């Protein structure tokens, strides 16, 4: 995923 | 504006990046577009996962602030050295500006393999910048130093099936328009909801329905403690009470089939003989967002194709495989990429509102359409926003  | 169409590339899994050049002469780099952070930052040093990095030594103009910074993301983290250098977007508007940049030296879990993006752009507001507001986030710079209008609009297009990093280079996912709206991008009429506070692109969600069923939770519940629109985040993240609510509701609709309760967390993917995937079981979720008028609101609807995400073969056989794109959160709701893939989303910073419209590049289910619809009546909307 990307979590920003 | 056509100049800017299709600049973006990427997928929900690894983020969408845009091409920028930094320093003088200019060094090409690919940067992640993040509306979840306000900090512009790049790799200035060799890393296993990095093809290229920022060498200040070459920039004639690289200027140094003699400061150090550390950045926190729910997933990655990095600390770096603050500096300023000239910056440009080739596929953006025709201007160059001097903006703060952080050269990342140490990182944890920030960089992603084959992401193909060596930098991050946080387009959020100042308040959340690091170390403190003082440091000006890039877009503000752009606006300040130029005649660029103070808005940008994002269309994020998402693949049908898993895309290779090499494939992604060939592949294109999105267009980011700067100081603009390009109408070709979208269809129908934009619907706008206010930005509650200029830090994250925070928003209030007033109603939620799945397949027409209203959770009938307390509206505060949705926004606990906040609902923010983030292209940073791959997955739609819901506060625990809310998340559990959907999951039960979703499972029911899909009950017919067996998914390891592990899947629902989203750890492990589920595979179907190619082309047999039964969407139909899956619900469509409508999120209702604050109107820009008294007692008004509108909703946007998500097809599962939206929150169920394709991932590549676990075995050397092809069965379309997918992962669950909805994640529990303890930081409030996040409308991540999967949500934003459906629609042409406009961040009207100037008018301090964010507007949603159906993306031209919207994925197909013969029988159902993602759409944005208005107007609706909701009462005591504000009560929905959260306060300690």
């Amino acid at each position: 995923e990307i979590a920003x | 504006f056509v100049e800017m169409v299709d600049n973006l590339r990427g997928k929900s899994g690894q983020g969408y990046y845009v091409e920028m050049t930094v320093g003088s002469p200019p060094q090409t780099l690919n940067i992640l577009v993040d509306t979840g952070s306000s900090n512009f930052a790049v790799g200035a040093a060799p890393h296993p996962f990095l093809h290229r990095y920022y060498q200040r030594q070459l920039s004639s103009t690289y200027r140094d602030l003699r400061k150090g910074v550390y950045v926190p993301y729910t997933q990655g983290k990095w600390e770096g050295e603050l500096g300023t250098d000239l910056v440009s977007i080739p596929h953006g508007p025709n201007v160059t500006v001097r903006a703060n940049i952080a050269a990342i030296t140490e990182s944890d879990k920030f960089f992603i393999n084959g992401s193909n993006w060596e930098g991050i752009l946080g387009l959020a507001y100042a308040e959340i910048a690091r170390p403190d507001d003082s440091l000006e986030p890039f877009f503000d710079s752009l606006v300040k130093q130029t005649h660029v209008p103070n808005l940008f609009s994002l269309q994020l297009c998402g693949a049908g099936f898993p895309l290779n990093q090499s494939e992604v280079l060939a592949s294109v996912g999105g267009s980011m328009i700067i100081g603009g709206i390009d109408h070709s991008l979208y269809t129908g009429s934009l619907w706008y909801t206010p930005i509650r506070r200029e830090w994250y692109y925070e928003v209030i969600i007033v109603r939620v329905e799945i397949n027409g069923q209203d959770l009938k939770m307390d509206c505060k519940e949705y926004n606990y403690d906040k609902s923010i629109v983030d292209s940073g985040t791959t997955n739609l993240r819901l506060p625990k009470k809310v998340f559990e609510a959907a999951v039960k509701s979703i499972k029911a609709a899909s009950s017919t089939e067996k998914f390891p309760d592990g899947f629902w967390l989203g750890e492990q993917l589920v595979c179907w003989q190619a082309g047999t995937t039964p969407w139909n079981i899956f619900p469509v979720i409508s999120l209702y967002l604050m109107g820009e008028v008294t007692n008004q609101s509108f909703r946007i609807t998500i097809l599962p194709q939206q929150y169920l995400r394709p991932v590549e073969d676990v075995a050397t056989s092809q069965d379309d495989c997918y992962k669950f794109a909805i994640s529990q959160s303890s930081t409030g709701t996040v409308m991540g990429a999967v949500i934003m893939e459906g629609f042409y989303v406009v961040f009207d910073r100037a008018r301090k509102r964010i507007g949603f419209a159906v993306s031209a590049c919207h994925v197909h289910d013969e029988f159902r359409t993602a759409a944005v619809e208005g107007p609706f009546v909701t009462l005591d909307m504000e009560d929905c926003g959260y306060n300690i």
